[PDB]
């Protein structure tokens, strides 16, 4: 047997961070920037009017005054969106709309509210300097400015800067692949009728579920039923694709030796028990030439939610790469008994409260399948000599925080 | 601080 | 003109509740259970065994206060009925259904096991490591409560309870529209006159971080009845529509045009900055909320974080997840229109030194190195360094 | 309370 310490330092070291992969910026949502993404056009790409008015030489419209101290003909009207070059010959102007492209050798918007406001001809009633009320290529952003840098989160707002530079794909750094396995000649689907001796398999669904929870990117493969022959390729086809693989139903007695063998001829496997209750038994494995941690993982599905939280949730934040996400531990009033088994860390499932009076943190104990699953927002942590727990102790509550 | 349901 | 409350005020009342939906229990993971699931099997069907061991009538070994045959041997998943006789063992595995008639597994670790006998080195007692049918589940217990969040644990017992799928209340769909015949998708190279679709890309993905059910429609464009078509093939599917370029610029008049045949549309500014120009409509006879935005993808996000987030968590009906607010100091000066609510897109950080919150306000830098927004208020005018402000922090 | 940068 060794510590739940000592255990956590083994799997999370063994942790693979997944390869980066070149995505779709839609499908980037959320996942960690593994590159500099540097803009490769300008933003706005032409120079565009700022205003409605007459895109003009600021020289022709009293722009080269010394500023310590006739008309125009109008020659086009362009609107935003217009594709067709223009280009302003001296003493013209084109009369423009918000957002249009400005015509080639213009410098300047003459303001509507600064004209006769004339149709073929305008006339300037105020002057206007080189660049005034142009919205100027690059004023935004210049080829080779910084988009995006390596380690960025990418949400919204960047998916959004991505689109606007061209960018329709990204660099990141993926969920990790868990896939979830659950084996047991006991075992049905649960679209299946259960006869005696069957069992539905709980596990896939539920650590499927939490390994999404968690941020993993989960295959829930269900069941693996044959001879061992046939569950060593479905080990092996799972750890192609897998960062991380759980396997329920493969330690805790001789009915497992089977499948315990095939593990033993794909990696080194352990099977020493962990100081813990529940989820002593349990097992950890490295898989392949590339060493894929595998949970060996017991059919008690709360034994194995427990184990799950513990052991598997903090390699696949690891693996991840983002956050640590580490739960956090609140100190609370116990509300009922509970024991604890003397040389074991307990993990009790459990209702973490706030007092309506005091303000005070209470917790109550759930612990039988409804009530270890009924629902439940935290654990005591009963440290390894601690063999009781009387209403008014105060506890460490592991938070379970929804999602 | 922490987000749980109340309790009299 | 309206202010943001007003506003805000419109949309919410407006929100729609999605309909209940049965679907397959893996796919209802963080949705809210729409019914009670009662189980109708005890579980387990048959009494297991909990280990591996030999069963035996308890009295055999001492239990009830010289060695048993071993007569077989069952493993997990056996079908076939087995009937233990008296002073006699049977061999279990963990999982195994128990003969009938023993009543107790006397461990594996606690008998010293001939090739034909098994030896005691202590008794157990009536029913000890078996798992009686129905210890886990009994017939009529509530496996899930209408309104719970269905977590891992739940979806669990859905499994156990023989549940492949569940009615749930599923998230809010939402539609997202880009109009303007300018724009060309992220994947062509622009020339003259053209703009990539920003909108459609950054407010699919605000949608998704607020929760909802998202298809981004993406570029519509054609003439008003083409319009038409498409936002009607989106109000069929959809309980929220997000449309950018309806509003603003010209040549948007025709949009304008048959979003008035499909429903009421309202263009009253708001008393805010930035996106004061913005508008709200419901369409068709289900009365689905249109959010028409303009073509600035700066104050997309603001308009969009501002109302189309709340309603989204309002036809989600689980939480609100409204958006923690900081006091913090301003780093730089900002200014502010009288008798408009300021949203300005900043970066809050912490105090190298003091634990204080800091907050610099920022459209490369709004949309790059920003995580919250400072909230102005109407009356405020001025920010000068070292004033303290509200800064709505962006999770 | 916050992670934010410093
Ligand atoms: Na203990
Ligand atoms: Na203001």
């Amino acid at each position: 047997m060794r510590s739940v310490e000592q255990q956590l330092s083994i799997v999370t070291e063994a942790a693979v961070a997944p390869e980066p992969v070149r995505i779709a910026i839609a499908e980037a949502l959320g996942l960690m920037c593994a590159e500099e993404v540097q803009a490769s056009r300008a933003l706005p790409g032409f120079a565009q009017a700022a205003i409605d008015g007459y895109a003009v030489r600021a020289v022709d419209v009293g722009g080269e005054k010394s500023l310590s101290q006739k008309s125009l003909p109008v020659v086009g009207e362009v609107a935003a969106g217009s594709q067709q070059p223009l280009r302003l010959q001296p003493k013209q102007a084109v009369m423009v709309h918000t957002g249009a492209p400005l015509p080639m050798l213009a410098d300047a918007v003459l303001p509507m509210a600064w004209s006769d406001r004339g149709r073929k001809r305008v006339t300037a009633q105020r002057p206007v300097r080189s660049g005034e009320f142009v919205r100027k290529e690059g004023d935004d952003i210049q080829p080779g400015d910084i988009a995006v840098s390596a380690g960025a989160v990418l949400g919204p707002a960047q998916i959004g800067l991505l689109a606007a530079v061209g960018r329709s794909k990204v660099l990141v750094y993926p969920r990790p692949r868990m896939s979830v396995i659950s084996v047991g000649a006991e075992l049905v689907d649960i679209d299946r009728q259960p006869g005696l001796g069957q069992v539905y398999d709980v596990n896939s669904y539920s650590l499927a579920a939490a390994g999404r929870e968690a941020g993993a990117d989960v295959y829930r493969y269900g069941i693996a039923a044959g001879e061992p022959r046939r569950i060593k390729e479905i080990i092996e086809s799972q750890m192609l694709r897998s960062e991380i693989i759980v396997i329920t139903g493969a330690v805790g007695g001789a009915g497992s030796a089977g499948v315990r063998q095939v593990l033993n001829e794909l990696g080194d496997i352990d099977t020493e028990r962990v100081a813990m209750h529940p989820g002593s038994v349990q097992g950890f494995g490295l898989l392949g030439e590339n060493k894929i941690p595998c949970f060996l993982l017991p059919s008690n599905p709360v034994a194995s939610l427990v184990i799950f939280e513990t052991f598997v949730r903090p390699v696949v934040r690891m693996s991840l790469g983002k956050s640590n996400a580490a739960r956090r531990v609140v100190r609370a009033r116990a509300l009922n008994h509970v024991v604890s088994v003397a040389g074991r860390k307990g993990f009790i499932r459990s209702r973490l409260m706030r007092d309506a009076e005091t303000q005070d943190y209470l917790v109550e104990a759930l612990g039988h399948l409804l009530a270890g699953l009924s629902e439940a927002n935290g654990m005591i942590r009963i440290p390894e000599d601690v063999t009781e727990i009387r209403p008014g102790d105060v506890v460490d509550v592991i938070f379970l925080a929804q999602g | 601080d922490l987000d749980v349901p109340s309790f009299l």
